[PDB]
């Protein structure tokens, strides 16, 4: 019935919880993908690509 | 400039002193690993001289 129906959603929890999603590592034309690491005060930045 | 200029001495002799500057090398992603069409044939040969020499 819509008595039911009412007083239903009234009990509904409508919280959306935040979205973030990390942007992915693209990849040069020339074929090299850059990834960077951390630690305790260094940075370093990694150009991979195929080779020998 | 007028000092320069003067032909009384041009200090040719001296050769130009750069202690006072400290000059910077730069590093460049090395230009033979770009993988290139012509490159990727390249590494399809040594990949499989790799399997020849272990088979």
């Amino acid at each position: 019935p819509q008595e039911i129906k009412d007083v239903l959603d009234s009990f509904r929890r409508n919280v959306q919880p935040f979205t973030n999603v990390a942007k992915p590592i693209p990849i040069d034309q020339f074929g090299r993908a850059c990834g960077v690491g951390k630690r305790k005060a260094s940075s370093a930045r990694a150009f991979v690509v195929e080779g020998t | 400039i007028a000092a320069a200029k003067d032909p009384k001495d041009t200090f040719e002799d001296i050769p130009l002193d750069t202690r006072h500057h400290t000059f910077t090398k730069k590093i460049s992603f090395p230009k033979e690993w770009l993988l290139t069409e012509e490159r990727k044939k390249e590494l399809e040969a040594a990949r499989q001289q790799a399997l020849l020499k272990d088979a």
